[PDB]
């Protein structure tokens, strides 16, 4: 049971760490979406290819 | 080694998750270089007059 506990804790830690990295990517995309609604929707961006 | 390859199957999909993460990384540098350098559609040539 300690072997299974260590294995499942390693699997859950891998899942939580990958979800943390993916949530950092989603947070970067959400900051980009907030910028692309403040500047594109709530304004007009003069940045080229934005 | 055959014995280590048999024992590595008991850990589930650790190697498959590692390969998926590295394949996503390797696709990601192709996407990075394409979004940095390939923003131009048609390739232009400099005339001989300089």
């Amino acid at each position: 049971i300690d072997r299974l506990i260590t294995g499942r804790l390693q699997s859950l830690q891998t899942y939580v760490t990958q979800q943390l990295i993916r949530a950092a990517e989603i947070r970067a995309s959400a900051n980009l979406a907030a910028t692309k609604m403040s500047e594109c929707v709530l304004g007009q961006s003069k940045r080229v290819d934005f | 080694s055959t014995e280590c390859s048999n024992l590595l199957l008991q850990y589930g999909s650790f190697c498959t998750q590692l390969k998926r993460a590295l394949t996503g990384i390797a696709v990601e540098q192709d996407k990075n270089t394409q979004e940095v350098f390939a923003q131009v559609k048609q390739i232009y040539k400099t005339p001989p007059i300089k």
